Parts: C-alpha cells; sequence; structure tokens
C-alpha cells in the first residue's frame, strides 16, 4: 500500500502514461539543439582586415598589397599594411559557407575575439542558475506550472536571441535561455519518473537518451537545411512556443501534491488519470479515505553533506568526476569548426555514435562492472582528445575518427556516472548528492568556454587542457569502491561497513 | 632604436645572380620572422618569401619556388637572399620586413634585371 500502489490499480501501460510522457519529452530534441547551437550559429568564417575605401584597389595592384599573408596562404585576419596598423575600418567576411553568423554580424575578431567564446559561458551559466533557482521554486510551487513558465521563457529568450540588436543584448538573452533550459531539462524528467510505477525509471531514461541522439540528429539536418543563424535561432525556438500552447493539457504530479500535506486536489488528478486512461470500475472505489491508509509510511543537506568525513570524501570524489566529465565534454562537443570536414557530416557522427558506446557502456556494467568501465571510458576519451590535439591539421580524417570516439566514450562515461552515483550514495542522501553531481557538472560546463578562452596563448592548448582534466578525474577516483554486488546502502553507517566488509 | 639598412643592389644582365642582404641590428635574427617583398615599377608590393625563427619553416610564392634561395646567419646577425636565372619582369625594389604585420621595415635596395 504505496503511491505505487494506486497508479498501479489506475494503469501504468494506458494512454496517459504514454501521451503525457511522450509530450513532455519531446522537446529534448531541442534542448540538444540549443544547448550545441552555439557551434553553427557562431562559426567564423575566413576573414581579413579591410582595405581603406580611399584607396584605389585597382591602382593599387589588388588587395593582395594591403593584407600581410600567413603560413597558410591566407591573409592575416587582425592585421592590415599600412600603405603597419590594426583593422581600423572593419573586417570582411567570405559568403561561400556562411551567410552571417555572430562573429560576422559583429566582427568578432582578432582584438575583442573572446566574446564569441564568453556567450557560451554566459550562458551556461544562466543554465547553472536556472537549474539550482527554478529547483527550488519547483520543490516550492509545483511542477505542472514552473515547467509552463520555462516553455514560455525558452521560446520568448530564443526570438529575442534571434532578434537581438546589440551583443550585451545576445548574451542576457542567452543567459535566460539557460535559465529556463535547465530548469526544463530537470522538471521533464521530475516529472515523468514521478508519474511512473518503479520499474520503468530505466525505461524513461533510456527513451530521454535516445531522444537526445535524435535531438542531435535533427540539429545536424537543421543546419544543413538553414544556414543563416538569425533564421537558424527562431526556427529551432519557435517550435518551444508551439510547444507551449501544445501543453496546457498536461497533467501535475501526484506524488508532489501528496507531498504537500493536502490530498483532495490529489484524487482530482488520480480521477482525472483514471478517466483518461479508460479504466472507470477499478478507479471508482477510489475516495479520501484510501488515500490516508495507502500512503502514510513515506509522510513519517549541504551542511550534514560536508560534515560527515565519509560522505564529505565521495562528495569532493564524485563531484571532481562529475566536473571533469562535464567540462571535456562540452570543450570537446562545442569546437567541431576545426575538424576539416563539414560541420553537419562530423555532427551528424557525433549523434549517431551515441547508441554504439550506451551499448558498449551497458553490456560492461551488466557484464563486469562500474568502476572499470569509468576506468576505460575516462582514459580512452582524454587519450583519444589529446591526440587529437596532438595531431596538425594536415591530417584530417584521422583527426574527425579520434573525435568520435572521444565524444562517444564521453557519452558512455555519462552513462555510467549516472548509474554509478545512484547506486553508491546512501538513501538517506541520495537525492541530494545527485544534485550536488548534476550542478558540479554545470560548473564544469561553464568553465570550459572559460578554458577554450585562452586559445590565444598556444594554438591547441585547450584541447591539451581537456585531455589532462579526465586523465587526472580516472587517477583520482580510483579509490571509490565498486557497488556490483548490489550493497544499496541506506545509511552513513552502511558505507563504513561496506568499505571495510568490502 | 632599430636599424634595418640593407645593401646588395647592382646592374646585371638577366640570367646572373646578385648578393642580397639585410643588415638587422637591435634583435637576435633567429628568434623572430623574416619576409621580403618587392614593388616593380607600374605594379605594387608583391610577397615573396619568409623564413621564420629557429629555422622553423620557410615557404615561397609561385614565381619564388626553384629559382630564388633565401638563407639566414648568427654571426652576423643577418638574413642573405640569393637568385639565379633572373627575368626581366624581376626588375624591382626588394623590401625587408622583420615580421608580418611589423612596424620595422628596411629602406630597400634597387636590383635591375637587364634583359
Ligand atoms: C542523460 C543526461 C545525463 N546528463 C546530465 N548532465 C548532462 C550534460 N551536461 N550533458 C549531457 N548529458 C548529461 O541527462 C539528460 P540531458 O543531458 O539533460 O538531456
Ligand atoms: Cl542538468
Amino acid at each position: 500500500m504505496a503511491f505505487n500502489d494506486l497508479l498501479k490499480q489506475v494503469g501504468g501501460v494506458g494512454r496517459f502514461q504514454l501521451i503525457q510522457v511522450t509530450m513532455v519529452v519531446a522537446p529534448l530534441l531541442l534542448m540538444a539543439s540549443h544547448n550545441t547551437l552555439q557551434n553553427f550559429t557562431a562559426a567564423i568564417p575566413p576573414h581579413h582586415c579591410r582595405p581603406p575605401a580611399n584607396a584605389n584597389l585597382s591602382k593599387d595592384g589588388g588587395l593582395e598589397a594591403w593584407l600581410p599573408l600567413d603560413k597558410q596562404g591566407q591573409p592575416e585576419s587582425c592585421l592590415r599594411f599600412t600603405s603597419t596598423e590594426p583593422c581600423i575600418d572593419g573586417w570582411v567576411y567570405d559568403n561561400s559557407t556562411f551567410p552571417s553568423t555572430i562573429v560576422t554580424e559583429w566582427n568578432l575578431v582578432c582584438s575583442h575575439r573572446a566574446f564569441r567564446q564568453l556567450a557560451q559561458s554566459l550562458y551556461m551559466v544562466g543554465v547553472l542558475l536556472g537549474a539550482m533557482v527554478f529547483g527550488y521554486l519547483a520543490d516550492r510551487l509545483g511542477r505542472r506550472k514552473v515547467l509552463i513558465l520555462n516553455y514560455l521563457q525558452t521560446a520568448v529568450s530564443g526570438t529575442c536571441a534571434a532578434y537581438a540588436p546589440n551583443y550585451t543584448v545576445y548574451c542576457v538573452f542567452r543567459l535566460l535561455s539557460g535559465m529556463s533550459l535547465a530548469s526544463i531539462a530537470i522538471n521533464c524528467m521530475t516529472l515523468n519518473v514521478e508519474w511512473m510505477p518503479i520499474h520503468t525509471r530505466a525505461y524513461v531514461g533510456t527513451l530521454i537518451g535516445y531522444v537526445y541522439s535524435l535531438g542531435q540528429f535533427l540539429l545536424a539536418g537543421i543546419a544543413y537545411a538553414v544556414p543563416h543563424w538569425r533564421h537558424l535561432q527562431l526556427v529551432v525556438s519557435v517550435p518551444f512556443f508551439i510547444a507551449f500552447i501544445y501543453s496546457w493539457f498536461f497533467i501535475e504530479s501526484a506524488r508532489w501534491y501528496s507531498s504537500s500535506g493536502r490530498l483532495d486536489l490529489t484524487l482530482r488528478a488520480l480521477q482525472r488519470v483514471a478517466r483518461i486512461n479508460g479504466k472507470q470500475e477499478e478507479g471508482a472505489k477510489l475516495s479520501i479515505e484510501v488515500l490516508r491508509t495507502s500512503l502514510q509510511k513515506e509522510l513519517t543537506s549541504a551542511m550534514e553533506l560536508l560534515r560527515c568525513p565519509t560522505l564529505r570524501h565521495l562528495f569532493l570524489c564524485l563531484s571532481m568526476l562529475w566536473f571533469a566529465t562535464s567540462f571535456a565534454y562540452y570543450g570537446l562537443v562545442m569546437d567541431l569548426q576545426g575538424f576539416g570536414v563539414s560541420m553537419y557530416l562530423i555532427q551528424v557522427i557525433f549523434g549517431a555514435v551515441d547508441l554504439p558506446a550506451k551499448f558498449v557502456c551497458f553490456l560492461v556494467i551488466n557484464s563486469m562492472g562500474r568502476r572499470p568501465a569509468q576506468m576505460a571510458s575516462l582514459l580512452l576519451a582524454g587519450i583519444c582528445i589529446l591526440v587529437n590535439g596532438i595531431i596538425p591539421k594536415s591530417h584530417t580524417i584521422i583527426r574527425t575518427s579520434l573525435a568520435v570516439l572521444g565524444k562517444g566514450c564521453l557519452a558512455s562515461s555519462f552513462n555510467c556516472i549516472f548509474l554509478y552515483t545512484g547506486e553508491l550514495y546512501p538513501t538517506v542522501i541520495r537525492q541530494t548528492g545527485l544534485g550536488m553531481g548534476s550542478t558540479m557538472a554545470r560548473v564544469g560546463s561553464i568553465v570550459s568556454p572559460l578554458v577554450s578562452m585562452t586559445a590565444e596563448f598556444y594554438p591547441s592548448m585547450p584541447l591539451f587542457i581537456f585531455g589532462a582534466v579526465p586523465v587526472v578525474a580516472s587517477a583520482v577516483t580510483a579509490l571509490l569502491p565498486e557497488t556490483l554486488g548490489q550493497p544499496l546502502p541506506d545509511t552513513v553507517q552502511d558505507l563504513k561497513s561496506r568499505s571495510r566488509g568490502k | 632604436q632599430v636599424q634595418l639598412v640593407e645593401s646588395g643592389g647592382g646592374l646585371v644582365q638577366a640570367g646572373g645572380s646578385l648578393r642580397l642582404s639585410c643588415a638587422a641590428s637591435g634583435f637576435p635574427v633567429k628568434t623572430e620572422w623574416m619576409e621580403w617583398y618587392r614593388q616593380a615599377p607600374g605594379k605594387e608590393r608583391e610577397w615573396v618569401a619568409a623564413i621564420w625563427s629557429y629555422g622553423s619553416g620557410t615557404r615561397y610564392a609561385d614565381s619564388v619556388k626553384g629559382r630564388f634561395t633565401i638563407s639566414r646567419d648568427n654571426a652576423k646577425n643577418t638574413v642573405y637572399l640569393q637568385m639565379n636565372s633572373l627575368k626581366p619582369e624581376d626588375t624591382a625594389v626588394y623590401y625587408c620586413l622583420v615580421r608580418v604585420g611589423s612596424w620595422y621595415h628596411g629602406q630597400g635596395t634597387q636590383v635591375t634585371v637587364s634583359a
């Protein structure tokens, strides 16, 4: 007799649990698209200083006289001759493959070239802020309401960023877009896992991963179809508007409704879910007197997490792991322009490599365990992207294959760390531990553009940092115990006994 | 201040060879870049050749490969040019540039290829 008892009594496979779930997980395609979009909407095209309009191009022997050349046979991208002097008359961007990008629009090249990555950094800051603040807001207020608000804020911020006069406007609107986007991403999963039985959470997670991969595919296709950034952002943001229009039929989470100490509206929601499921004879007996008799056992953070020494150590380790994994993953994903091959093809391959990597890590965890899977995936990813950084541009196919293997390894590592933190933390603080791990992952995704910021120092040092971090994470995560034997600890007492008894 | 005086001009028939060099003072020639330009009469500045620092690399243009040769030394701290099979279109004033997009460029030498 619990919430799952009522849920099974009403159904679990009926039309509601399919329609609501698929409606709420549909925008994960645009989740992935919006997360990666900065790569396509801010790609730098070849550019060079513009000769002054007063000078006669015909009488000066062409533009080749006014543009100093670099090694690769191209005109210098920041300097120009005085007959030197930096760009003072703007820039010239070729339109062979990019009709327009934010760098083309607002000349984020040479001096003040930091902004094309500061934009992504601010967007990730918005993601983290939205995640934490709207997690608190969802706990305080509800799920359906906050998800609808995130829908609307995401749509509005996407449109406003698509039509942005200045650059600070664009950065602020990206920040608010992330503010809403992290919240929708977390709340969709929480609502799905709260409106389903216990034995379907794995199915929900697998479906979420599949929708994310399909979102990578959709972003690749939509970028191939629409190259213009102003059209691209609007076209990737307006389906959020249509989904907000059609998402007023959502049913709120009944578990959280019961958790509020009030049950009449919970009864109303359960009656409604009985109506939509088409099963009324079994749902007729539902009434007030059965709610308390069925839900009474369960009715009866950072400070305690940081106090206990074992808890503090487990935090520090898991936070480092999450931080390194997300940091490396987003550092690798955000940079695909410099791979030689067209961004659409490499994006398609990156999306495709998700499923085989998922199958590989599933086979490993169901065959050997979790900690060796972590070691293998992280070490292979770090080595692969380090070799990518050390291989010069002159080679293309090998670099792209290494990058694809690295992306697959990061995806497998993400799945593995999710499962490992699920089967590692005690049930007393497991949810808070997951929250802290996710927050540290968002911190890593925040820092990754900051690390890529300083590529002005060395041509490929950001790749070196991205490849150095996960080897350190793998080295420091060695002490972590393996949970293949299914200990499933509850409180801190089990952890010490299990560690001693391991 | 930094000087980039240069010498090696003369009147020589086509198909000969000259001796061109830039006297670099104030900086080690092995530590910065090096470049080469001509301004033929009736034409404009044209890139010729470049040699990096510490002998990292050296690349040429379409009319420089197989015809000109540029080397460096450390004792005299200078950059030296060698050439052969000169043609009348090569008649130009040659300018020495310390670095790409750099403010230090030499006075130039006048070399003539008399057919
Ligand atoms: C299954 C994934 C695990 N996870 C958790 N955090 C991340 C990040 N930052 N990138 C990729 N994947 C992540 O979460 C669903 P989401 O990424 O929010 O669609
Ligand atoms: Cl998240």
